[PDB]
């Protein structure tokens, strides 16, 4: 469970600057 | 149906069954118009209505209408036609019969009833 | 109008020419027409 | 890299042998995939109205005329030419699905996000796809690229060890899970595998796998799937019964399926392409342009698919658009030359793929054929058990 909690983080960092 | 020389013809069927045979007749050549089909089931009324019209008005260069009785009740014909003392083995019409001395009697007079089925009339 | 009939698979004639074979034979002497 | 450096003339032997229109040269670790696109011109992101409009309404028009074809003859049609509607119409949509997926990456039309976010998930709806979901797998996919035990949203190849494991664990290759690994490992309908994709999609139908602040956009993703399956397949069997049904929709889907399966299995699976382990012996670029393939069409399937067997000319560049595919591989080619993979369509290839390449050892670091690596784990088995007889 919780396999997507980082990339979906680090994705919503890179692409909403 | 068409045939040559620009004719045409419609037919009305006393049992549906002689339709029925008529458009699988059509599916053995043509599947299209076999799907395409749908069985109407009218009285006398409306077909003798546009008998009595001009059938140009609704299109006609050779469409004649005529009708399809059912072979059983026209060979009960024949035999009745040819036990009087005529033998002949054709037929003009569709075949209608009668009884002589029979006739319903309502509460008011005794109207004639007409049989196309010698079955239902004996 | 009338229709002449023959009781042999019987035959039929409009005053184009229905043969009845025991099916039927659309005889002429092909249905692809329709109202309009 | 797996036969790297040797003389080019056996390479050419085993590239005729698979039907490899190439075999790749060595690659050096140390590299970023995205190194590569500091070579294409700055007019090959070019944004155009007219390609894109393209891209979209000619599948369309090849299924409507498909679907015009079938309706016209809606069931009294023949077997052979269902087939042929029916494989029109899965490429029709095969295109428009490639369009799709276009617009999940951000890359069709980035001046409207809305609308192009709309679009895909549109378009994705007919064959049961979230959008969302298939965003965070292909990126996933994209990151682990040829991994072993990491790209699971790939074509994950089955290894020696594990089937051993299996292999004990059922207590011989008589159970259920050994007789289905083998029927779909063997027959063509490893070529619908993509099929079983569809169904890990859908994690469970659980938002415990997600980040919280992305929910109510994960199930909106979930909605316009389920909505169709809903509304639009009941309304299809009440107006078509059963056989109705396995015709204007079941059988484009297969096409579809089959489309996407064999798009990717020929893309990232070859003999000369090993799949290792990170830590042992991974790198990016070198898993990325070294392990890959890329396969040829005619043009006309190259208009219809929308370019969609061009991988790799947008995996070195991410944010490529699609009507520039064909021409950034033009520049590829003439820079990365030795190293690149090509492949063509050929049934001799697919039947390699059924028949020769089932099993990937990682002793040799290639693939085997089914029942020979089966008989001879069979025989490691009696070894095994002769080292346990005492
Ligand atoms: C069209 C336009 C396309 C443009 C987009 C191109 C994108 C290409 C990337 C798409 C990614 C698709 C990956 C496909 C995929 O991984 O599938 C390949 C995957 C296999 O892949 C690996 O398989 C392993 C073994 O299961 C593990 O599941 C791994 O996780 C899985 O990745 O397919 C399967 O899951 C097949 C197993 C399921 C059993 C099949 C049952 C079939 C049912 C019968 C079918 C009906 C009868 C016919
Ligand atoms: C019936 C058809 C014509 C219309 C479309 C139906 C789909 C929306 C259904 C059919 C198969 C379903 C899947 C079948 C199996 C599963 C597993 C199930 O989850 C689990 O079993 C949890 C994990 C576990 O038990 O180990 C529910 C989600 C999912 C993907 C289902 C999601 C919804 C799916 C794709």
């Amino acid at each position: 469970f919780g396999t997507y909690y980082f990339l979906q983080k680090l994705l919503s960092k890179y692409l909403d600057v | 149906v068409a045939g040559e020389n620009n004719t045409q013809l419609g037919f009305f069927f006393f049992r549906k069954e002689d339709a029925e045979a008529l458009i699988e007749k059509i599916r053995e050549e043509n599947p299209r118009l076999a799907r395409d089909s749908k069985i109407l089931r009218v009285p006398m009324d409306n077909v003798y209505e546009v008998f009595t019209t001009p059938r140009e008005q609704t299109g006609l260069q050779g469409i004649h209408f005529r009708f399809m009785p059912d072979m059983k009740q026209v060979a009960h014909a024949l035999q009745l036609y040819k036990d009087a003392g005529v033998p002949t083995r054709q037929f003009i019409g569709v075949p209608v019969f009668q009884a002589e001395g029979l006739t319903v009697t309502t509460r008011d007079m005794q109207y004639v009833p007409l049989f196309l089925c010698k079955e239902d009339l004996d | 109008x009338x229709x002449x009939y023959x009781x042999x698979x019987x035959x039929x004639x409009x005053x184009x020419x229905x043969x009845x074979x025991x099916x039927v034979h659309v005889f002429r002497k092909x249905x692809x027409x329709x109202x309009x | 890299t797996s036969l790297d450096g040797l003389p080019e003339t056996q390479k050419y032997v085993y590239a005729d042998e698979w039907g490899f229109s190439r075999v790749g040269a060595d690659f050096p670790p140390g590299s970023h995939p995205s190194l590569f696109s500091q070579l294409l011109p700055q007019a090959l992101f070019a944004f155009d109205a007219r390609a894109a409009v393209a891209a979209v309404a000619v599948p369309l028009a090849a299924m409507a005329a498909g679907y015009g074809w079938l309706w016209y003859m809606h069931s009294i049609a023949p077997v052979w030419q269902q087939a042929l509607c029916a494989a029109l119409i899965g490429t029709g949509y095969a295109g428009l699905f490639k369009v799709a997926h276009e617009c999940a990456m951000m890359r069709f039309i980035p001046q409207m996000p809305g609308l192009q976010a709309a679009l895909g998930t549109l378009l994705m709806a007919p064959a049961l796809y979230s959008l969302p979901s298939w965003r965070l797998h292909h990126l996933h996919h994209l990151l682990h690229t040829n991994m072993l035990w990491q790209d699971v949203w790939g074509w994950h190849p089955l290894t020696k060890v594990e089937l051993a494991d299996e292999m004990v664990r059922s207590g011989g290759s008589g159970g259920a899970a050994m007789a289905a690994a083998r029927l779909v490992l063997t027959t063509p309908i490893k070529l619908f595998a993509s099929v079983g994709h569809w169904l890990r999609s859908w994690d469970g139908l659980d938002l415990r796998h997600f980040h919280p602040a992305s929910y109510v956009e994960v199930l909106s993703g979930w909605a316009a799937p389920l909505a169709f399956a809903g509304l639009v397949l009941p309304a299809v069997v009440s107006a078509g019964g059963l056989s109705g049904f396995v015709s204007c929709y079941l059988a484009p889907w297969l096409v579809f399926h089959f489309w996407l399966s064999v798009l990717s299995l020929t893309a990232h699976t070859a003999p000369h392409i090993p799949w290792r382990a990170e830590g042992d012996g991974w790198d990016a670029g070198r898993a990325a342009v070294a392990g890959t393939v890329t396969l040829r069409l005619p043009r006309p399937l190259e208009v219809l698919l929308n370019n969609a067997n061009y991988m790799l000319p947008q995996a070195v560049a991410p944010g490529l658009p699609m009507w520039s595919a064909p021409a950034a591989y033009a520049v590829l080619a003439a820079r990365l030359g030795p190293y690149l993979t090509e492949a063509s369509m050929s049934l001799k290839l697919l039947t390699n793929h059924v028949t020769r390449w089932q099993i990937y050892d990682e002793e040799a670091h290639t693939y085997r054929p089914m029942e020979e690596v089966v008989d001879e784990i069979e025989a490691d088995l009696q070894q095994l058990a002769a080292a346990a007889q005492q």
